[PDB]
């Protein structure tokens, strides 16, 4: 089965510049689109999904905003275990898992909920 | 005229063939060389202290004998 | 509609100066910083600074006064903050 | 055909369909002069540079078009910024000059 | 993104290792189906429509 | 206070040779490995072509190793691999370098036509190759022995050459000979030699070349090049993005063609590297050297040599001069020059309803442009929850979202655009309405300036996104801002076929129809006598009218008659606004007419009232013409009754001819003419027979016998009113068509007897066929051959913008009436209207100032003008003003869509050259060619020649070939005297005086003898009446502004005679010249100022000298322009048109025009 394998690798690639049609300028490379790139109707999304969590975030307790902005990386370098974030609370293990609980529990019976869950489609 | 096969193809062409005898010659005079160096090598005093220092290594495992000698004559 | 600019480019003679002002002054409208001159038809930006210049309450030497006024509008804000600055020394 | 946002060519960043919603309408170099014998600078420079060329001033005007501002940090269009590593590639410094 | 998990989280969605390529209907095109051929490759095994 | 050092809005730009150190700078890495992507884990190889460490991560902020994937970890380079895990645009940008082996020539700089490396050097090409190969040695330094430093050596004479001496002689060989020779070389030495050798021998051969050469020196010694840097020690690499390996579907990969050039450079040298350490026999170590050079060329540019072919596959690899380069000039910006987003197609109908400022957009190609738009209205008034949710709204089609897009299109202007983009007018921009269908309506009215018919023919959309934009759409490039065609003044709106047909057949008349002779009181109840059936359309009747005249001081008078008018014309009126008298519509109104009304209603009323109007016109156009029933059925094209009988009577005359020439009466050539002329006069003779019977033949009773009208046939009111068809085309569907010709260029001698209302037979058709196909060969070549000439013509203009106000420059030329051989083939009105005064006019008598110095001559002016007998005018032209670096508007004119004098910074140069290319496709020495030929400045095959100078001339010498021709000057010295070619039949007067620039000869003359001997005024009235005579005989109305505009840009450049600054034999701008004499004359030297000589360059000669590199390297050969600015070092500034579209910023013209000049005064100050 090595041979498709095999095989593949051992084509040789194909001048990016091989014209293509019409004789015109349009050649191989001009049509190989960039799909490491963000579409704007995309990255517009982003910037209001943020917007979005930031407002949904402002309703909550302040010290589960500060959990749950911690807890994920919101706003801030990585994110930190739960653990982690007991040690700079100073009320930790348990404590901490439930507030978390009640966080996403504000933000699932809608109110809350209707404007985050059009993200998802 | 340029296109460098061509000004190649004419600059060896040049060099005349050997003789079969022209061969041994030549490799006759290379032995003169290399041997003039082995015998030159050996009249340095660093040359066969050093050899002893890189053996005397090799005797206490801090080196293997592959990466000091290929091999006496034999 | 706006059919025909003809009016608003009498006011300003330039024609060329009508897009950059008329710009400028639409833009003071569509983000927020000011409100209408004149009744809006429901005419855009675009269009409501045009019947602005057509009535000549708004020109390049109306706006740069109304701006330069309002530097010392909010400078008589800050008054009080920035001369605390005289940690300087 | 009519394209508002597409996708985009991976080896100068200008529009491309790929899924058959066609890439934009090509702009010539005669529509370019129509553009310049009207007084129509900005028409030109936002034709050339945010709705086409621009890696960044394409996203920026986006967010602006549904933010309700009308307005582009147009930048410098990848076409020359592409320009200029390949002469610069070759023996040629090829450099931006002042402020 | 720390956003995007957030999201995950309250609407407890798993997602998927797999990309969407599904052929879908050119936009605005519309009629019927009157035909399917399934080709497939010699020795994977012929699925239940094929 | 501190300038910067960090990112500002740079300005100009800078382009030189690249140092070693230079290279360096750029470079992330050195690339020392042919290797591109592992294998089997695609990854990068790591010190290859593609190189994490050395460029960028494949990934976003990820690191190659995967050890860093966290997007806060950001400027950490990896310790394991080092990568800065940063976004993977970085892979675009940072570039590379390869540190050579052996020295290398830059094919540049080597073999750019005029080789730079040669004639730094002073030395032959062929002989600097000779020592790149290692074919022979050459000398460097060469002290005082045997030996020149430049000359060359064989390996014998080398040997023996060194035998002698030893030391205090020089000799290399290969790329470090060449190089050793450019580090050596003193510049700053060679000018002093150079001067003074200038200086001693006097010969047009010698300092030719002498003065090329010190220009380039003392240019790249001033530039801050150091020649040594011509060859290269170190190779940059281009980012690899920018040749990507990109894999494809099905598993194959594909990638750029530098990546199989680029190894083989890396390859070579890398062997070499190591041919060096295993001290390899000079027959090598030279070979490998070789192939480094060879690569290298290939590299950078590819073809100069061998042509290397890419690996595998026959077409030879695509290299970066190719890259940069094409056809032509640049790939960027040329058509064609970006797609664009925000745009749509589609094919266009009609749309009669729409106003003048409207179009039909489909609803669906509405939804799709608008989409951002729609989506932030949308969660603007929070009819969507978030912009994914507004996304799914408008992809639903929601009813909703309908009534939003009426929002975001109401004020919103979009720009439609057809194809064949002539003058700016094929770009306008309408207000949108919704429409259902997938079709866009198109305002009747534009269908003419577009050039755009209803067959099939596509239009684009654009959406005006930015504030600025938009404005500049409404304001600028909007429909009804542009009424009026920038060529001539005259409205391009002018209603098109069926609009006036209807109103022909509306203002007409005939002998005796319903209501004839009855009186009513207006034109209401005339309507409404027509409307309700009791009386016809056209019956003559008296009806109470009321007409204004604004003849008071802007205000309009009132004044009320009883017209003897028809009904038609009754009902007409009441569409004309205000002040327009009721003779307009009181004649016939057919399509010429109706413009001449429109374009009265714009010069009285103004713009808005005119744009309402014409909508009006058009409504009513269609209407009624569609009441009017017209048709053409086939017994509407009446043959001639006597037409057997006139080819009967003249084929009798070619039966004679015929007869005599089988009697030898008449030779052949005199029959085959004779034949063709009384076949041509039947011709004639037929048409203007269908012609009366068809034109005139209703004769019809009123109350008494007989009289007879204008005939109301249907095909006959299509060709009087100028809706359609021509006396031309009429005759060909009745009376007999034409004499077809053979393909060679022969007329054959048997006319098309026949016609279309007739069968055409085998023959006739056969026949016909030839003129169709080379009538439609001709329209496609000559539609192309067109497009050429605007090319060239906005090239030699484009950066021309109006920039002073007004110059200040009292000189002109004088404008008479065309005048030609028979009366007036053009009025003077037309020739001066619009333009500004060279000085006050006075009337036949003086101290009588009718119009005053310089005044913009508008219609009134142009009436009072004509009402006083005014025969000459001198006015100030484009071509005069002393404006340097453009036009001041007073010398220009007044011409726009609209009337007001033209704008401060409008672009003329594009709009000059457009006007004159858009008609061109129109044209048919003479045709086409020949206004390219007047443009291009060509010298007639047999000119004619001029008296050099005044004064009694007589002939001397004898026969070499060459009779001279010896002037004699009454005060002056007589020295000049010509050899004219003596068997060339000659007109001046061997016992005459001349005047010089007088007739010494017949033929046409080179303007640039006019230019030099008549002068600058005269030559450029020969252009402008040469090339408006091809155009006016074809019926091309363009103003000369435009003709002069072009024709400025002819004369930019002029060469110094004097000195005192500059070179002697230089030429140069008279706008950089006339700068320099200028501000000599006074300050400076009390007067060292240096006199030139003005010269006509052609268009496409002069457009070929450009301050601005970058605008040469786009249509210009890219490789010559960069290689010769990068050795003088040339700073293009941006300040003109096409670089800063190139640049991608405002345009240096129009609404940009203000922000050039505001940050133009900010350069150069405190
Ligand atoms: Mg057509
Ligand atoms: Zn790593
Ligand atoms: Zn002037």
């Amino acid at each position: 089965d090595k041979i498709r394998k095999v095989l593949k690798i051992a084509k040789e690639p194909i001048s990016m510049e091989t014209p293509i049609g019409d004789d015109e300028d349009s050649h191989l490379g001009d049509f190989i689109e960039d799909t490491t790139l963000e579409l704007p109707l995309d990255s517009a999304t982003t910037e209001s999904l943020r917007a979005a969590t930031h407002d949904v975030l402002a309703g909550l307790t302040a010290r589960e905003a500060k959990v749950l902005r911690m807890r994920f990386g919101i706003d801030m370098n990585t994110d930190y275990t739960l653990e982690e974030v007991g040690k700079q609370f100073d009320v930790t293990r348990e404590r901490i898992r439930q507030i978390e609980a009640k966080a996403l529990r504000k933000l699932r019976h809608p109110s809350r909920s209707e404007v985050l869950r059009s993200f998802l489609d | 005229t340029t296109d460098p096969v061509r000004m190649y193809m004419r600059e060896m062409g040049t060099v005349e063939l050997l003789t079969r005898e022209g061969e041994i010659d030549i490799a006759k005079r290379i032995e003169d060389g290399i041997n003039q160096v082995q015998c030159s090598v050996a009249e340095y005093p660093e040359a066969i202290t050093y050899l002893l220092e890189q053996y005397d290594r090799v005797e206490a495992e801090e080196a293997r004998l592959s990466d000091l000698i290929t091999g006496f004559v034999d | 509609a706006r059919v025909t600019v003809q009016d608003a480019v009498e006011k300003i003679g330039n024609r060329f100066d009508l897009v950059l002002v008329a710009a400028r002054r639409a833009r003071q409208m569509q983000v927020g910083g000011k409100d209408p001159l004149v009744p809006e038809e429901n005419d855009k930006t675009t269009v409501i600074a045009l019947r602005e210049i057509e009535e000549g309450l708004i020109n390049n030497q109306i706006l740069d006064v109304r701006e330069r006024q309002e530097q010392q509008e909010q400078e008589a804000a800050e008054l009080q903050a920035v001369t605390a600055i005289a940690e300087g020394r | 055909h009519a394209r508002s946002t597409g996708s985009y060519s991976l080896v100068t960043q200008q529009p491309l369909g790929g899924k058959a919603q066609f890439g934009g309408q090509r702009f010539g170099e005669m529509e370019v002069w129509a553009l310049e014998a009207y007084g129509a600078a900005y028409t030109l420079q936002e034709m050339l540079t945010v709705k086409s060329d621009d890696v960044n001033g394409r996203t920026k005007m986006y967010k602006n078009i549904v933010d309700g501002n009308h307005q582009m940090e147009p930048g410098m269009p990848e076409s020359f910024n592409v320009l200029l590593k390949e002469i610069r590639s070759l023996g040629i410094n090829i450099e931006l000059e002042d402020e | 993104t720390p956003e995007e998990k957030l999201l995950r989280a309250i609407f407890g969605e798993k997602a998927s290792d797999v990309k969407d390529s599904s052929l879908r209907v050119p936009n605005g095109v519309s009629g019927t189906v009157i035909d399917v051929q399934v080709f497939t490759r010699d020795g994977v095994e012929k699925d239940k429509r094929a | 206070l501190k300038a910067q050092t960090k990112t500002e809005e740079f300005d100009a730009i800078k382009i030189a040779l690249a140092s070693p150190d230079m290279i360096r700078s750029w470079s992330f890495g050195e690339v020392k490995k042919p290797e591109t992507i592992n294998y089997r884990t695609f990854k990068p190889e790591r010190d290859g072509l593609f190189c994490a460490r050395i460029f960028g991560p494949v990934k976003d902020y990820e690191c190659l190793c995967g050890k860093y994937k966290r997007l806060k970890h950001r400027g950490v380079i990896c310790e394991k691999c080092g990568v800065e895990v940063t976004q993977t645009k970085v892979r675009r940008e940072r570039m590379g370098h390869i540190e050579l082996a052996s020295p290398t020539a830059h094919i540049w700089f080597l073999k750019s036509l005029p080789s730079r490396i040669g004639l730094l050097l002073d030395m032959p090409l062929r002989d600097i190759e000779r020592v790149l190969y290692f074919e022979s040695y050459v000398v460097i330094e060469g002290g005082m022995t045997n030996l020149e430093r430049q000359q060359i050596l064989t390996e014998e004479q080398y040997l023996d050459a060194l035998e002698e001496f030893g030391d205090e002689f020089d000799a290399k060989m290969g790329a470090e000979a060449i190089q050793a020779l450019l580090k050596s070389m003193d510049l700053e030495q060679e000018c002093e030699q150079l001067r003074e050798e200038l200086n001693e021998t006097n010969s047009e051969t010698k300092r030719k070349k002498l003065t090329k050469r010190i220009k380039l020196l003392e240019a790249f010694v001033q530039s801050g090049n150091k020649p040594e840097w011509m060859i290269l020690t170190v190779l940059p690499v281009l980012p690899p993005d920018l040749r990507p390996l990109v894999p494809l579907d099905g598993g194959r990969f594909a990638t750029s063609d530098l990546n199989d050039l680029y190894r083989r450079v890396i390859n070579r040298n890398n062997r070499l590297k190591r041919l060096l350490d295993l001290a390899a026999p000079d027959i090598i170590v030279r070979n490998e050297k070789r192939m480094l050079q060879e690569a290298v060329d290939a590299l950078l540019d590819n073809g100069r040599r061998g042509r290397a072919i890419t690996g595998s596959n026959k077409r030879p690899l695509k290299s970066l001069a190719d890259m940069i380069k094409g056809k032509q000039g640049r790939f960027r910006q040329n058509l064609l020059g970006k797609r664009v987003d925000y745009s749509g197609r589609s094919v266009i109908t009609v749309g009669p309803y729409l106003r003048l400022h409207q179009c039909g957009l489909p609803k669906k190609m509405a939804l799709e442009l608008f989409k951002p738009f729609i989506y932030g209205k949308l969660e603007l008034r929070g009819l969507a929850t978030t912009i994914k949710a507004a996304k799914k709204m408008v992809e639903r089609e929601e009813a909703v979202v309908w009534d939003i897009l009426d929002e975001v299109i109401r004020e919103h202007p979009v720009l439609l655009n057809r194809a064949p983009t002539l003058h700016r007018l094929g770009i306008q921009a309408f207000e949108p309405v919704l429409i259902e269908g997938k079709a866009i309506q198109l305002h009747p009215l534009v269908c003419a300036a577009y050039n755009a018919d209803f067959d099939g023919d596509q239009m684009a959309v654009h959406v005006p996104l930015t504030l600025e934009a938009q404005l500049e759409a409404r304001a600028l490039m909007m429909s009804t801002n542009n009424i009026l065609s920038p060529a001539n003044g005259e409205p391009i709106i002018v209603p098109s076929q069926d609009v006036v047909l209807g109103l022909y057949y509306m203002t007409r008349d005939c002998v005796n129809a319903k209501g004839e002779g009855m009186v009513l009181t207006g034109p209401k109840e005339a309507e409404r006598l027509y409307r309700s059936g009791l009386a016809s359309l056209h019956a003559r009747v008296k009806v109470r009218i009321t007409e204004y005249e604004k003849d008071a001081n802007g205000e309009l008078v009132a004044k009320t008659s009883l017209k003897d008018t028809t009904v038609g014309r009754a009902i007409l009126w009441m569409i004309v606004p205000k002040g327009l008298p009721y003779s307009i519509v009181n004649q016939a109104l057919g399509k010429k007419a109706i413009s001449k009304m429109l374009n009265t209603c714009y010069r009285i009323l103004g713009l808005k009232p005119t744009v309402i109007f014409a909508d009006q016109i058009m409504y009513t156009g269609f209407a009624y013409a569609a009441r009017s029933g017209a048709s053409v059925g086939i017994d509407d094209m009446v043959i001639p009754e006597k037409k057997h009988e006139i080819i009967s009577e003249a084929e009798a005359e070619v039966a004679e001819i015929q007869e005599q020439f089988q009697s030898g009466l008449v030779t052949a050539g005199e029959r085959y003419n004779k034949v063709i002329d009384i076949w041509a006069a039947a011709n004639d003779r037929v048409s203007k027979a269908m012609m009366d019977n068809l034109q005139t033949e209703t004769v019809i009773n009123r109350d008494g016998q007989e009289e007879k009208q204008v005939s109301f046939n249907s095909i006959y009111m299509m060709a009087d009113s100028g809706a359609r068809g021509s006396a031309a085309q009429i005759r060909q569907l009745a009376g007999m068509r034409g004499l077809m010709a053979k393909p060679d260029g022969s007329i054959i001698e048997t006319p098309i007897t026949a016609n279309f209302r007739e069968g055409l037979n085998v023959l006739q058709y056969f026949i016909s066929t030839h003129g169709a196909r080379k009538g439609l060969a001709d329209t496609a070549l000559k539609t192309a051959n067109s497009g050429y000439l605007t090319r060239r013509l906005v090239d030699v203009a484009q950066d021309l913008v109006v920039t002073e106000d007004d110059c200040g420059t009292h000189e002109g030329i004088m404008m008479t009436p065309v005048i030609e051989g028979g009366d007036v083939k053009e009025p003077l009105r037309d020739r001066v209207l619009g333009r500004v005064t060279a000085e006050d006019v006075l009337k036949p008598g003086t101290a009588d100032i009718l119009v005053p110095r310089n005044t913009l001559l508008h219609e009134q002016w142009c009436d009072l003008l004509e009402e006083n007998s005014v025969d000459a005018v001198k006015v100030r032209s484009v071509v005069s003003c002393d404006t340097d670096f453009g036009v001041c508007a007073h010398c220009y004119g007044r011409d726009l869509a609209r009337g007001h004098i033209i704008n401060k910074g409008e672009a003329i140069g594009v709009i000059a050259a457009q006007s004159i290319g858009e008609p061109g496709t129109q044209l048919t020495t003479g045709g086409l060619p020949r206004v390219a030929d007047l443009f291009e400045a060509r010298r007639p095959k047999e000119p004619a020649i001029l008296a050099e100078i005044s004064g009694i001339v007589s002939f001397g010498k004898e026969t070499k070939g060459k009779r001279r021709l010896v002037i004699t000057p009454v005060d002056g010295s007589d020295p000049y005297e010509e050899m004219i070619p003596k068997w060339r039949q000659l007109n001046v007067f061997e016992g005459e005086r001349v005047e010089r620039g007088d007739v010494i000869s017949d033929g046409p003359e080179a303007p640039h003898d006019i230019l030099r001997l008549r002068g600058v005024h005269a030559v450029t009235r020969y252009i402008v009446n040469e090339v408006q005579d091809v155009y006016r005989l074809q019926g091309v109305k363009i103003n000369d502004k435009h003709i002069e505009v072009i024709v400025r840009q002819m004369l930019r450049k002029a060469t110094i005679v004097n000195a005192g600054s500059s070179d002697f034999l230089e030429g140069e701008q008279v706008e950089y010249s006339r700068v320099k004499i200028a501000n000599r004359e006074l300050e400076a030297n009390g007067k060292v100022g240096a006199t030139y000589s003005r010269d006509l360059l052609g268009i496409t000669k002069a457009s070929l000298a450009t301050e601005s590199f970058i605008s040469a390297a786009s249509f210009q050969e890219t490789t010559r322009v960069l290689t010769e600015a990068a050795v003088a070092g040339k700073r293009d500034e941006l300040r003109g048109l096409k670089e800063n579209v190139i640049v991608g910023r405002l345009i240096p013209a129009g609404t940009g025009y203000a922000y050039h000049q505001d940050r133009m005064r900010r350069r150069a100050a405190g």
